[PDB]
């Protein structure tokens, strides 16, 4: 869509406020630099003629060829110094953009990262946002140069000769005529081939990512066919729109070569005494003719860099598609009041008909009434299909309700997160490891506490038994994701996390998921214990050792519509005994 | 630039189309200079001869010089860029070729799922570099090379000494300036390619565990170490800005070196003459020119290291070793098959192990039961001949398994896998790709008969499907591998876990599938669940790699055994 173009480089030229100050030397040095030029092209063709004409010893122009080295050295000095200034524009719009997407990223919270895998968000923030730079450091300040150089060139040399001034002004308005109309066989052919361009682009990573598939069945051979077959598609349906795209780049270096010619022609023929016209009635020069012709070839010069440098302005239109609807979806956020408790004594959650919203808008949770007194243990169980992992989210402080979820007496709108926080301790299956080391992992809670009540941490979660098969112990490096600890490995890390404070309540949302067959034992084993102390929440599919807990809450679609202790709830005959029992079935 | 012999040696199949496309470029190039140098020329000999010199002077030649040199200046350009960019594609289609055809026999385990499958995205990464070895590293070197040479010769036959000085410099800049460049400018490479991981590995680590980082508080603490890897991140992107803007300053001050040594030693004495006269702009125009040749060329050798880190990575993946030969015999297909292994592990050996030694007939349909934190089953890994085993062997029909080919194995083991493909193809062609020969009324049938009506829509079999059309639901894709597997038609079928994750509704439907549909083949199945082994025979209950019991589902759930407490209780 051209209305949606047109408002992307909106966006764009509007990102490049950040940092002006680069692009407006960058717009100055490019008219120094077209001076420069112009400069060294009059000193030159006036030497040339004073020793071919006037046949003057070398020896006698030192003068000239002083300055000619002069405007050299100060040319090739502002191409290393705008080269410079260009770049810093291009590094603080990346700067500002990344530092408004992580904010906008960190306000939404866990909630709305987990929608997305992680390397899409790295795409946007690595690969998306480094996009920008070449639009801002190159592109931009070229079409600055590609506007003020070629007209200093046609100033300079209309004095000297009006006709050699009009050749190459001539074409000033014939490229973009040209460049256009054949711009309609660029946006056809780039409209019947791009539905098939688009699936051939990408089809050698598909038969590549199923190369096991391909093997199982015996199409290994005549697969080596089928990439034959859609490559000599591919490379003919892709001429056919390079062919239209390289008219218009060989349009410019068709009227270069025409001005070039023209120029030469021209005052070769007026020399000589035939075609006499164009000079101001006075005889032309042969420094006048090398201004002319030494300038033609760099008055498009600029012009064609900027053919260059377009397809940073393709590949950041892109980049701002993806980025400025990032930046404008609207986004739900928790009310976070400024209320506090004043207990460090387990709470009491109660809720009156509250839905869970995600960020995006949706509920996820439907018409929930409970209530969690003092010291209990509760536990959610469901089909996986029934969003009660939301409810933990929104106890969190993750999501954003409806309705009336009053934790101890406080509405938890009203809570400020940051002191809410501090009594809540929660593990999750898919555990995350972010510190360094093992043991500041574990000290992440808190790394005031000492060492000695590290160390309880770090044996009542059966961590401490797995240590010397570690190098370092204690003090081991934790890989990328985790790498070096196992998943049953990791999770026993995050129990001791959890159990480093005196939390309020207790959130577990699915621990030992995934875990090994022992790893899952100590898991269970320190956290049924740890659950006892303090009001918890726990989501689980593991309905074997749900005997001991106060109170289980079916979720079918988001409802809670049973309630009571395992033993009367296991013999109702209800959801639940039928959801044990495909819990028993499989193995 | 050993590593990059392997990939020059796929270039002597297009090695016409390759030539011309350089050939193009120098002539271009030379067409570049030759116009401005014939101009340059032109205008001084026309200002020389002056109105008096109008009859004298031989006009018609150099105007008929610039018209041809201004023609084959555009057309060269425009049949440059369009011979290129074909050959490019064709040594494209090549490379994809080439690599394909080598991953094949290492397909199952040669690969080994590395890096968490980032390494195919890196794989179609580095074919599309080693692409642009010749239009981004060899047509810009070689194209260079031969223009300084040609008009090093050429302005040999004018004055030697100026020949020499103009190409001389332009040579040494080729092939002084380049290396001296990418030498300078390694270290902040390495410098930048490690803090680019460093920032995506801790922003990749702050955003998956934002709940993490959010509820014990350290949240605005790994925020402020994230913003600082980005700070000397950036610094070694400027640092190799200063780089890149200090070799286009150089580029321009050499450049400058020998229009001047022309301006100041052309008029001295050309070819031996003390007034040279229109000489003078012959040789400071060819030098003002020539320098265009050399602008492409210190980027062309930047590019060279990136390709042939390309070409190892491409080496080492490609250049391993097959897991399993498979012999020529040219055998015949059975019609029924019996499946026969003799002490085989069933899973991998963990904790520091006889094997299963089970015996299939020709048509029973056997299941095997499995604890689902043990391990993962082998079974079909070593069927399909993924790996040889390493204790026991398999006979197929009374015969080693290592005896068949890889033309007629495939076709005796048709399995369903756990993991399955959708290709980017129409949905023909997925499932063309079991029987080849398959006409579109049996296609059809096959997607009545599975159940998957909704697939047969208006849009129908045409219909685009896969990654950048329609996805399919679990249970619908589920469908699909059976589906593939009743089109290929072997007479032994193997199961990895044909109902995980399904719902009751469908994972029902399934077992009936399998069972009426089915009945003629040797299927073998492993699951984790208890569903419908009823319709089995010879269920077999696997503990630590080991065969506990062995029997029908009513002969073993009737004695007391391990089959019934899975039956009734955790």
């Amino acid at each position: 869509n051209k209305s949606r173009q047109k408002e992307l480089t909106r966006w764009l030229k509007q990102q490049s406020v950040i940092s002006q100050r680069w692009l407006n030397i960058s717009r100055l040095l490019g008219f120094v630099s077209g001076i420069l030029i112009i400069a060294q092209a009059w000193f030159m063709a006036r030497i040339l003629q004073h020793m071919i004409m006037e046949n003057i010893p070398r020896e006698a122009l030192l003068l000239p060829f002083t300055l000619l080295v002069l405007t050299f050295v100060l040319r090739a000095w502002v191409v290393w110094l705008r080269e410079r200034v260009g770049y810093h524009a291009g590094q603080h719009i990346r700067f500002a953009i990344r530092r408004q997407v992580l904010d906008r990223l960190q306000q939404a919270g866990p909630a709305w990262i987990q929608g997305k895998p992680a390397g899409s968000w790295a795409t946007l923030v690595l690969e998306q946002i480094d996009d920008m730079h070449d639009y801002y450091a190159r592109y931009l300040p070229q079409m600055a140069l590609a506007v003020s150089v070629p007209l200093l060139i046609v100033v300079a040399i209309f004095p000297s000769n009006w006709a050699a001034a009009l050749i190459l002004l001539g074409t000033a308005p014939l490229i973009p005529l040209f460049m256009a109309l054949v711009g309609m066989g660029a946006a056809d052919a780039n409209r019947r081939n791009f539905l098939a361009l688009a699936r051939l682009s990408g089809h050698f990573l598909d038969r590549l990512r199923g190369m096991e598939t391909l093997r199982i069945f015996g199409r290994g051979e005549a697969e080596i066919e089928s990439i034959r077959s859609a490559s000599e598609d591919f490379r003919q349906r892709t001429m056919e729109v390079l062919r239209l795209a390289f008219l218009s780049s060989g349009i410019l270096e068709f009227f270069t070569s025409l001005s070039i010619a023209l120029v030469a022609v021209y005052f070769g023929f007026s020399y000589l005494g035939e075609l006499d016209f164009g000079h101001y009635d006075t005889g032309v020069t042969l420094a006048a003719g090398f201004l002319a012709l030494i300038l033609a070839p760099e008055f498009f010069q600029p012009l064609r860099d900027l053919g260059t440098f377009y397809h940073a302005k393709a590949q950041a239109v892109g980049a701002a598609d993806s980025l400025k609807t990032f930046m404008e979806t609207p986004l739900a956020h928790p009310q976070r009041g400024e209320a506090e408790l004043a207990s460090t004594d387990p709470v009491t959650i109660e809720a009156e008909e509250l839905f869970i919203t995600s960020p995006e808008g949706k509920t996820l949770a439907g018409p929930l009434n409970f209530t969690l007194p003092a010291g209990q243990r509760a536990v959610l169980v469901g089909r996986s299909g029934s969003g009660k992992s939301s409810l933990l989210n929104a106890l969190s402080g993750f999501l954003s309700y409806q309705g009336s979820l009053r934790i101890n007496g406080i509405e938890l709108r009203d809570l400020s997160p940051e002191s809410w926080r501090k009594h809540l301790s929660w593990v999750g299956q898919n555990p995350q490891l972010p510190a360094a080391t093992l043991r500041d992992n574990v000290l992440l809670a808190r790394p005031d506490a000492s060492e000695q009540e590290l160390q309880a941490a770090l044996d009542n979660a059966w961590v401490s038994e797995f240590l010397p098969l570690l190098p370092q112990g204690v003090d081991t490096p934790v890989g990328d994701q985790a790498a070096r600890l196992s998943v049953g490995q990791a999770q026993r890390v995050a129990v001791a996390r959890a159990l480093l404070n005196p939390c309020s309540l207790l959130l577990l949302d699915e621990p030992a998921a995934s875990l090994d067959a022992h790893s899952e034992q100590r898991v269970m084993e320190a956290l049924n214990a740890a659950s006892l102390r303090q009001t918890t929440l726990m989501v689980t599919h593991q309905l074997e050792d749900l005997a001991d807990w106060d109170v289980i809450w079916v979720m079918q679609d988001g409802r809670i519509i049973e309630q009571g202790r395992y033993a009367e709830l296991s013999v109702a005959g209800g959801p639940f005994a039928t959801l044990l029992a495909h819990r028993q079935e499989e193995i | 630039m050993r590593a990059l012999l392997p990939y020059l040696a796929l270039y002597k199949r297009h090695k016409w189309m390759l030539s011309l496309g350089i050939v193009l470029a120098i002539v271009t190039l030379l067409a570049s200079i030759g116009l401005l140098t014939l101009s340059g020329w032109f205008l001084s000999a026309s200002a020389v001869a002056g109105v008096a010199g109008l009859y004298s002077f031989n006009y018609m030649l150099p105007a008929a010089g610039v018209r041809g040199a201004a023609i084959t200046r555009t057309a060269g350009r425009y049949f440059e860029r369009l011979v290129s960019h074909d050959a490019t594609f064709r040594v494209l289609q090549h490379l994809r070729i080439y690599t394909f055809s080598k991953l094949l026999p290492l397909s199952p385990a040669g690969l080994a799922r590395y890096r968490q499958g980032e390494l195919l995205n890196r794989v179609v990464a580095d074919v599309d570099t080693l692409d642009h070895l010749y239009l981004r590293v060899i047509s810009p070197l070689v194209g260079a090379f031969v223009v300084i040479m040609v008009v090093t010769i050429g302005l040999s036959f004018l004055d030697f000494t100026l020949a020499f000085t103009l190409g001389g410099i332009m040579l040494l800049t080729l092939f002084l300036m380049p290396p001296l460049f990418y030498r300078a400018g390694k270290s902040t490479g390495q410098n930048l390619t490690h803090l680019r991981g460093q920032y995506r590995q801790q922003l990749t680590a702050w955003l998956q565990g934002q709940a993490e980082l959010t509820i014990f508080g350290a949240s605005d603490r790994y925020r402020t170490q994230l913003e600082n890897t980005e700070i000397q991140w950036l610094e070694a992107q400027r640092r190799q800005s200063e780089l890149t803007a200090l070799s286009q300053a150089i580029m321009l001050l050499i450049g400058a070196l020998a229009v001047i040594l022309m301006l100041w030693m052309a008029s001295g004495g050309v070819g031996g003459n003390a007034q040279p006269g229109a000489l003078i702009a012959l040789f400071v125009f060819c030098a003002l020119a020539a320098f265009e040749a050399l602008a492409p060329v210190t980027g062309a050798f930047q590019h060279l290291g990136q390709v042939i880190a390309s070409a190892v990575r491409i080496s080492d993946l490609t250049d391993q070793k097959p897991e399993v030969t498979f012999p020529d015999t040219q055998t015949r297909v059975a019609d029924r098959v019996s499946l026969t292994l003799r002490d085989v592990q069933f899973t991998y050996p963990e904790q520091s192990l006889k094997g299963i030694s089970l015996q299939v007939n020709a048509g029973e349909h056997i299941a095997i039961l499995g604890r689902t934190g043990c391990g993962k089953s082998t079974l079909l890994q070593q069927l399909t001949r993924a790996w040889d085993p390493q204790q026991g062997e398999i006979l197929l029909n009374d015969s080693p398994i290592a005896s068949l080919n890889e033309a007629a194995l495939r076709q005796t083991i048709s399995v369903v896998p756990q993991r399955v493909h959708l290709f980017s193809a129409t949905l023909r062609d997925n499932l063309l790709l079991a029987s080849p020969g398959s006409s579109d009324e049996a296609l059809s049938e096959i997607l009545r008969r599975v159940g998957l009506e909704k697939l047969l829509e208006d849009a129908g079999l045409n219909s685009w499907l896969g990654e950048g059309g329609r996805q399919l639901s679990g249970g619908e894709l589920r469908r699909l591998a059976i589906a593939r597997a009743l089109l290929h038609d072997a007479p032994l079928v193997l199961l990895d876990e044909p109902t995980e994750g399904l719902d009751a509704t469908t994972e029902s439907q399934i077992l009936e599938l399998l069972a009426e549909m089915m009945r003629e083949k040797t299927v073998l199945m492993v699951t984790h669940r208890l569903r419908g082994l009823s319709r089995f025979q010879q269920i077999i209950v696997m503990d630590n790699g080991q065969i506990i019991e062995q029997g029908t589902h009513a002969e073993l759930l009737a004695r007391q055994g391990r089959y019934y407490q899975f039956k009734q209780g955790l």
